[PDB]
């Protein structure tokens, strides 16, 4: 008999186990607002004149 | 804040009508604001030698 699998199902190495607290959720989660803000405000910027 | 031209740009809270109307009268009037050295081309052929 002849097996064949799915390439990237192969060995999935393990994830870290830190940073999974409802603190750290709050962190990626307030990281991830303040840096859309980034981009908008550059675009704000661009079509203002300052 | 000004813009390239020199003009400065006001952003405001106003009216849709009030600004279509106030923006299409501004458009119109200012077809008949040239530079003087345009309008002095435009009479030199009927100034007189005296």
């Amino acid at each position: 008999a002849n097996r064949a699998t799915s390439a990237f199902l192969d060995n999935p190495h393990p994830v870290g186990v830190n940073y999974v607290d409802e603190g750290s959720r709050q962190f990626v989660a307030v990281a991830e607002l303040l840096a859309s803000k980034l981009i908008d405000s550059s675009r704000e910027s661009d079509e203002s004149n300052s | 804040y000004p813009d390239a031209d020199g003009n400065d740009v006001s952003i405001i809270f106003s009216g849709a009508m009030s600004h279509a109307i106030f923006t299409y009268a501004q458009s119109q009037w200012n077809k008949n604001i040239i530079k003087l050295d345009d309008y002095i081309r435009e009479i030199t052929l009927t100034v007189p030698k005296q």
